[PDB]
């Protein structure tokens, strides 16, 4: 019938839009994990540096 | 065939769109907030 056409113009948009917004809610969240990981990768190198420098200084000093 | 078929069907097609737009924004919303709170845990942890 004619009401069955109407349910199909909607039922198409409301999956196109909600599939799109579940891949932005994916995407932001993927970059959020890859940032936190990298802000701790730079933190890891820094600490190392400070320890290699530190020990050399105490060897020279002594 | 009455006009009531398409009339009272149209005013449901509009509700189906509205929930679509809602729960699109209310989903991305969650992710943006969750991205902030995650990177706060990454600062809180990192300085300590």
């Amino acid at each position: 019938k004619l009401e069955a056409i109407l349910s199909q113009e909607v039922e198409a948009e409301i999956q196109a839009l909600l599939q799109e917004a579940e891949a932005k809610a994916e995407a932001v969240k993927r970059e959020a994990e890859e940032k936190a990981k990298a802000l701790l990768q730079a933190r890891e190198r820094a600490l190392e540096a400070q320890y290699r420098a530190a020990l050399r200084r105490a060897e020279s000093a002594g | 065939g009455l006009i009531k078929s398409l009339a009272e069907k149209e005013k449901q097609l509009l509700e189906r769109l509205e929930a679509a737009k809602k729960e699109a924004e209310e989903r991305v919303k969650r992710a943006e907030a969750e991205a902030k709170a995650l990177l706060e845990e990454a600062e809180a942890k990192a300085k300590a």
